[PDB]
RNA sequence: AGCCGGUAGCGGGCGUGGAUCCCUGGAUGUCCGAAUGGGGGAACCCGGCCGGCGGGAACGCCGGUCACCGCGCGCGCGGGGGGAACCUGGGGAACUGAAACAUCUCAGUACCCAGAGGAGAGGAAAGAGAAAUCGACUCCCUGAGUAGCGGCGAGCGAAAGGGGACCAGCCUAAACCGUCCGGCUUGUCCGGGCGGGGUCGUGGGGCCCUCGGACCGAAUCCCCAGCCUAGCCGAAGCUGUUGGGAAGCAGCGCCAGAGAGGGUGAAAGCCCCGUAGGCGAAAGGUGGGGGGAUAGGUGAGGGUACCCGAGUACCCCGUGGUUCGUGGAGCCAUGGGGGAAUCUGGGCGGACCACCGCCUAAGGCUAAGUACUCCGGGUGACCGAUAGCGCACCAGUAC
RNA sequence: GAAUGCCGGCAUGAGUAACGAUAAAGAGGGUGAGAAUCCCUCUCGCCGUAAGCCCAAGGGUUCCUACGCAAUGGUCGUCAGCGUAGGGUUAGGCGGGACCUAAGGUGAAGCCGAAAGGCGUAGCCGAAGGGCAGCCGGUUAAUAUUCCGGCCCUUCCCGCAG
RNA sequence: AAUCCGCCUCCCAACAAGCUCUGCGUGGUGGGGAAGCCCGGGUGACAACCCCCCGAAGCCAGGGAGCCAAGAAAAGCCUCUAAGCACAACCUGCGGGAACCCGUACCGCAAACCGACACAGGUGGGCGGGUGCAAGAGCACUCAGGCGCGCGGGAGAA
């Protein structure tokens, strides 16, 4: 019915695996069809660009490459640790994500 | 619901259609099922004019392909209405 | 050849069995079948025309059920039948079956 | 069209009478033709307008039908 | 919390005031198609009547309506067409086997047709068949390759009984009573409709005397639980190291009603999706389970001899069904001829007869247990792109 | 490892036969990376009851223009009935329909047949037959009895008059 | 039903006329208009646009004769009357308005149709000029128009 995403634009994530294991950053974008996220300044790649109006002088640009969403973990804004998410039902009762290490909301 | 604006789809944009403006002949793409009598009325209520003559012809969609895939463009009808002496359809004079 | 409007008797299929030889019961060696082929047995259909309510009604009926038409006429006396068409009369009559 | 403007269209439409709905559709169908013409000579950069209008007309006709349905 | 299908781009927009998306219900739904105003070379053409639009009478468009057949009093209701297998009924081969071939086999199969439906058929004994017996029907095991049938060849092949599955029985016709309507041959008339009555094999009912005077309960209806059509919660890992990448190796931990399985840059219980265990429907569908209602159901002697399904039984002729191929050939069915009776009647127990028993024909209905798999899901000592469906891919396509 | 097996790939024959009518060519100029093969000119030859022109079938965008040459073209290709794109088909009078009927088809009535279905005076359908009002010229890259121009005409509705 | 059509009789007309329909000619008017010469277009040009001959298988047409094998239907159209209706209706003349849907490009004896091919095959109807050969749609040459057939260049054996 919908792809499940534990992370979203733009909470703060630890990149927990791959060349950039350890980095922290904001999620610029979430791509559910690919099950991927863009994290700011993580997975940079060099891309060739043709001499074009969009890019006179041509040469190359840097692009951020998507990461498999499973490589990424939200950092709790209360306790500051990378966490799994739990859901908690409020009194509304809307439901929310909460850090699983302490109890804080993650938004 | 059916209105004059469902009968006239778009004006015809071509050197041939423009050449008709001079003598009061306006050429529209119309709905393929529309009758001369009905187009007469539709044009008159949409452009506040008096239609004196209506010519219609069917235009077959061209066959076209993108790679592997053979297809066809939609079939169309075009209509050429003549307005009363002196009248003009300004939306078309345009150009 | 067809269907009895009264009994529903209809053509049926039968075998025609051809035999040669002397029956055992008569001291013979026995019967041998020299042929079996399908055939039909039809009802003995005939036409029966009757005046009922000043109209001429006709029935296609097996001979066995010829009296059943007249009995229907009797039972018809109790009916408002005058002025109907012969198709309509026949329906009322048949409905009595 | 913005979601809030859609609600707003439905509320305003639902207050109208069949006849007023007919006039309004006819005007919107007219406004669509103007748009079509502009798209065809390349002067309609704001092309989302066409999808929009077409759905307003739907929504209105949908409501007209509500009104007449009983 | 993203989104404007595959699908990027141009060019523009939408969404926590909750979008996209999923489920339910509704609206719109050109033309063709049963196709149904009429015509027709399907997807086009041409009309009638009512209403509307345009300047509108001609012309055109928009809305509504108009086929035929059946049943019931012009109007109502219904029918028509489709569906992969399954099912019943009406018809119905041949190769082949018989080491030739005709009876026989293949086979009442293939196939054509009609019809049904989520099943269909069958079903409440005129049964079985030897038991002093059983007790509707269906379906499985067995009985049994028995009994038998058979150019006694090739081959064909039951049933009772026993073990199971499921379980349920009902409504009429007739006697007689009442009512409406019709008939001419005027009533103690005949006939048609409707209602009452009645439903059985220890025979039962009717009618006339006598005596006696609340329980059961649907297969119909209503409510509800449960179920389906979207979903949701869901335990526990960090560090170092090699490496493009750790989930590998190393160190120290933790969860477990969860160590099924799939992902993640390689090999991960603890990263993701899940899993165990739980939760969930405003709407539509189901509801064989629970509850309620309603229809419907229920006595005993005694007398009477009124009724108890007709071109029927029964006999003969021609055939089919059965294991039964003419046989000692009954039984069930019926195309032809003949042709009864109402229980002191009738059919049956393998020619026939007697005796002794069994059973009540010629009206109808009836869940479940059974079959199938277009559809959804689960699972494989199933395939892995010459395989597996004809098709993993835009295939019933190109050709 | 064999089934003139099946599917696929690739060899051999072989730089071989052939390149599809023996109506036939030559030159100059242009264009282009490239030219016997495309464009233009002159010369030559062939058809001319056709190998020219107009209709109907059938075909279905093949038409005109611009940009192209991988493949298609029996060679080549700058060209093309090829690729991409854009344009192009205009009717009261032509043809068919809103007219007629032919064979035949279908088919109220009606007849027949296990089912499916087969017939069937009327009617209906059915044409390249009957019936019915447009000729000449001009215009586009590409349509013209269709657009335009000139001169003519048909039916239907309404009205007026006789 | 009928005043129509058929049949009988009489009067007048009869290889005529009259009435009617068509072909052709003319006809207000509107168009076209060569070679050659310049770059499809300009000019030629104020173009001329006349006389004679030949002459259809086409037209008048539903013409004529002869023959035997004896040669569609139905509507349009005219006429007759019936229900009706006779303020209607129909006919004639004039005027104003109204006049729908489909086809139409292009190939079309062929490289675009039928033959798996840009295939020496097959494909119905009309037009099909001139001269000469008795005639002709034959034959030769040739007009308009269209082509040299989508491999070529050499060589000069069997
Ligand atoms: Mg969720
Ligand atoms: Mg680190
Ligand atoms: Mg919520
Ligand atoms: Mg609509
Ligand atoms: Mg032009
Ligand atoms: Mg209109
Ligand atoms: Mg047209
Ligand atoms: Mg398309
Ligand atoms: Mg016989
Ligand atoms: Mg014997
Ligand atoms: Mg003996
Ligand atoms: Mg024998
Ligand atoms: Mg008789
Ligand atoms: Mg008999
Ligand atoms: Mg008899
Ligand atoms: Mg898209
Ligand atoms: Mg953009
Ligand atoms: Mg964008
Ligand atoms: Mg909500
Ligand atoms: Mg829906
Ligand atoms: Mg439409
Ligand atoms: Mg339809
Ligand atoms: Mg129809
Ligand atoms: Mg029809
Ligand atoms: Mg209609
Ligand atoms: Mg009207
Ligand atoms: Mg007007
Ligand atoms: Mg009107
Ligand atoms: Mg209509
Ligand atoms: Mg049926
Ligand atoms: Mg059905
Ligand atoms: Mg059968
Ligand atoms: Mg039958
Ligand atoms: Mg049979
Ligand atoms: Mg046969
Ligand atoms: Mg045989
Ligand atoms: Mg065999
Ligand atoms: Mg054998
Ligand atoms: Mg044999
Ligand atoms: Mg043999
Ligand atoms: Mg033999
Ligand atoms: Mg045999
Ligand atoms: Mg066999
Ligand atoms: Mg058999
Ligand atoms: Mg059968
Ligand atoms: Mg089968
Ligand atoms: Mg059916
Ligand atoms: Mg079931
Ligand atoms: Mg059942
Ligand atoms: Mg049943
Ligand atoms: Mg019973
Ligand atoms: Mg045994
Ligand atoms: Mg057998
Ligand atoms: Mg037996
Ligand atoms: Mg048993
Ligand atoms: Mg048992
Ligand atoms: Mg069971
Ligand atoms: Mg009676
Ligand atoms: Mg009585
Ligand atoms: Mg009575
Ligand atoms: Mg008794
Ligand atoms: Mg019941
Ligand atoms: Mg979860
Ligand atoms: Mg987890
Ligand atoms: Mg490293
Ligand atoms: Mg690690
Ligand atoms: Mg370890
Ligand atoms: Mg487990
Ligand atoms: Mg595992
Ligand atoms: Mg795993
Ligand atoms: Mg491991
Ligand atoms: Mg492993
Ligand atoms: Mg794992
Ligand atoms: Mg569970
Ligand atoms: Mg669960
Ligand atoms: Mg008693
Ligand atoms: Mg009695
Ligand atoms: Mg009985
Ligand atoms: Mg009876
Ligand atoms: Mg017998
Ligand atoms: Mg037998
Ligand atoms: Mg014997
Ligand atoms: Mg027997
Ligand atoms: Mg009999
Ligand atoms: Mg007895
Ligand atoms: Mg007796
Ligand atoms: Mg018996
Ligand atoms: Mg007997
Ligand atoms: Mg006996
Ligand atoms: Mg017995
Ligand atoms: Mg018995
Ligand atoms: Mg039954
Ligand atoms: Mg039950
Ligand atoms: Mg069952
Ligand atoms: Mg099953
Ligand atoms: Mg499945
Ligand atoms: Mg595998
Ligand atoms: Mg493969
Ligand atoms: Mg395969
Ligand atoms: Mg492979
Ligand atoms: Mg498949
Ligand atoms: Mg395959
Ligand atoms: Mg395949
Ligand atoms: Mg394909
Ligand atoms: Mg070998
Ligand atoms: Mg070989
Ligand atoms: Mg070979
Ligand atoms: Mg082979
Ligand atoms: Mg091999
Ligand atoms: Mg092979
Ligand atoms: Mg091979
Ligand atoms: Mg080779
Ligand atoms: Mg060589
Ligand atoms: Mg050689
Ligand atoms: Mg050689
Ligand atoms: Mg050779
Ligand atoms: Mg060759
Ligand atoms: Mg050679
Ligand atoms: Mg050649
Ligand atoms: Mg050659
Ligand atoms: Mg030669
Ligand atoms: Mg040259
Ligand atoms: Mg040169
Ligand atoms: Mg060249
Ligand atoms: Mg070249
Ligand atoms: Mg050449
Ligand atoms: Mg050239
Ligand atoms: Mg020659
Ligand atoms: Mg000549
Ligand atoms: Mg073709
Ligand atoms: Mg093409
Ligand atoms: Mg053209
Ligand atoms: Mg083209
Ligand atoms: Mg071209
Ligand atoms: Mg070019
Ligand atoms: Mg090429
Ligand atoms: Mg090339
Ligand atoms: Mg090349
Ligand atoms: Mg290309
Ligand atoms: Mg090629
Ligand atoms: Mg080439
Ligand atoms: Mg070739
Ligand atoms: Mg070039
Ligand atoms: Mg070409
Ligand atoms: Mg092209
Ligand atoms: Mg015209
Ligand atoms: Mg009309
Ligand atoms: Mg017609
Ligand atoms: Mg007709
Ligand atoms: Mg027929
Ligand atoms: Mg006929
Ligand atoms: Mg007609
Ligand atoms: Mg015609
Ligand atoms: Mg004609
Ligand atoms: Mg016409
Ligand atoms: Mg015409
Ligand atoms: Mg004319
Ligand atoms: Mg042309
Ligand atoms: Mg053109
Ligand atoms: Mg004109
Ligand atoms: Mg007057
Ligand atoms: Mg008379
Ligand atoms: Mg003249
Ligand atoms: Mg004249
Ligand atoms: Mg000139
Ligand atoms: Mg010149
Ligand atoms: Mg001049
Ligand atoms: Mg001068
Ligand atoms: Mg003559
Ligand atoms: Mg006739
Ligand atoms: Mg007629
Ligand atoms: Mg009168
Ligand atoms: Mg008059
Ligand atoms: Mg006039
Ligand atoms: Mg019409
Ligand atoms: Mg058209
Ligand atoms: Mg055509
Ligand atoms: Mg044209
Ligand atoms: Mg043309
Ligand atoms: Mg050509
Ligand atoms: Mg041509
Ligand atoms: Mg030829
Ligand atoms: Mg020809
Ligand atoms: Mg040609
Ligand atoms: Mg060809
Ligand atoms: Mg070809
Ligand atoms: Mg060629
Ligand atoms: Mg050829
Ligand atoms: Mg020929
Ligand atoms: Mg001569
Ligand atoms: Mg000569
Ligand atoms: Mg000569
Ligand atoms: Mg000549
Ligand atoms: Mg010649
Ligand atoms: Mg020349
Ligand atoms: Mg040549
Ligand atoms: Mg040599
Ligand atoms: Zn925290």
């Amino acid at each position: 019915m919908r792809v499940k995403m534990h992370v979203k634009k733009g909470d703060t994530v630890l990149v927990a695996s791959g060349k950039y294991k350890g980095r922290v950053g904001k999620v610029k974008e979430v791509l559910p069809k690919k099950y991927a996220v863009i994290v700011e300044g993580v997975n940079i790649v060099k891309k060739a660009v043709r001499v074009s109006p969009k890019y006179p002088q041509g040469g190359f640009i840097e692009k951020e490459a998507p990461l498999h969403a499973s490589k990424v973990r939200p950092i709790c804004p209360a306790c500051g640790k990378p966490t799994r998410v739990r859901k908690k039902f409020l009194e509304n009762g809307k439901k929310i994500r909460v850090c699983a290490k302490c109890g804080g909301a993650l938004d | 619901m059916k209105t004059a604006y469902d009968v006239i789809l778009a004006p015809v944009l071509s050197e041939k259609a423009y050449a008709g403006f001079a003598e009061g002949k306006y050429t529209f793409w119309v709905h393929p099922k529309a009758t001369k009598t009905e187009i007469k009325n539709a044009v008159e209520t949409a452009f506040k004019v008096k239609v004196v003559k209506v010519n219609t012809l069917h235009v077959r969609g061209k066959k076209k392909r993108l790679g592997r895939y053979l297809g066809k463009r939609p079939d169309r009808k075009k209509a050429i209405v003549q307005v009363a002496p002196g009248q003009k359809i300004e939306a078309l004079e345009g150009l | 050849s067809k269907v009895c409007e009264i009994s529903g008797k209809r053509p049926i299929v039968a075998n025609s069995i051809q035999r040669r030889g002397k029956a055992k019961r008569e001291g013979g060696v026995g019967k041998k079948t020299t042929g079996i082929s399908k055939r039909r047995q039809y009802p003995n259909l005939q036409k029966v025309r009757v005046r009922v309510a000043g109209q001429e009604i006709t029935f296609r009926v097996a001979a066995s059920h010829i009296p059943k038409v007249y009995e229907l006429v009797e039972r018809a006396k109790g009916l408002k039948l005058e002025g109907l068409s012969p198709k309509e009369i026949k329906k009322e009559l048949l409905k009595l079956l | 069209m913005k979601l809030s403007e859609v609600r707003k269209q439905l509320e305003e439409a639902r207050k109208l009478s069949p006849v007023e709905l007919e006039k309004l559709v006819r005007e919107k169908k007219r406004e669509l033709m103007e748009l079509r013409f502009q798209a065809s000579i390349g002067q309609l950069s704001q092309n989302h307008k066409i999808r929009d209008l077409k759905r307003q007309i739907a929504r209105l006709l949908t409501v007209l039908n509500e009104k007449r349905r009983q």
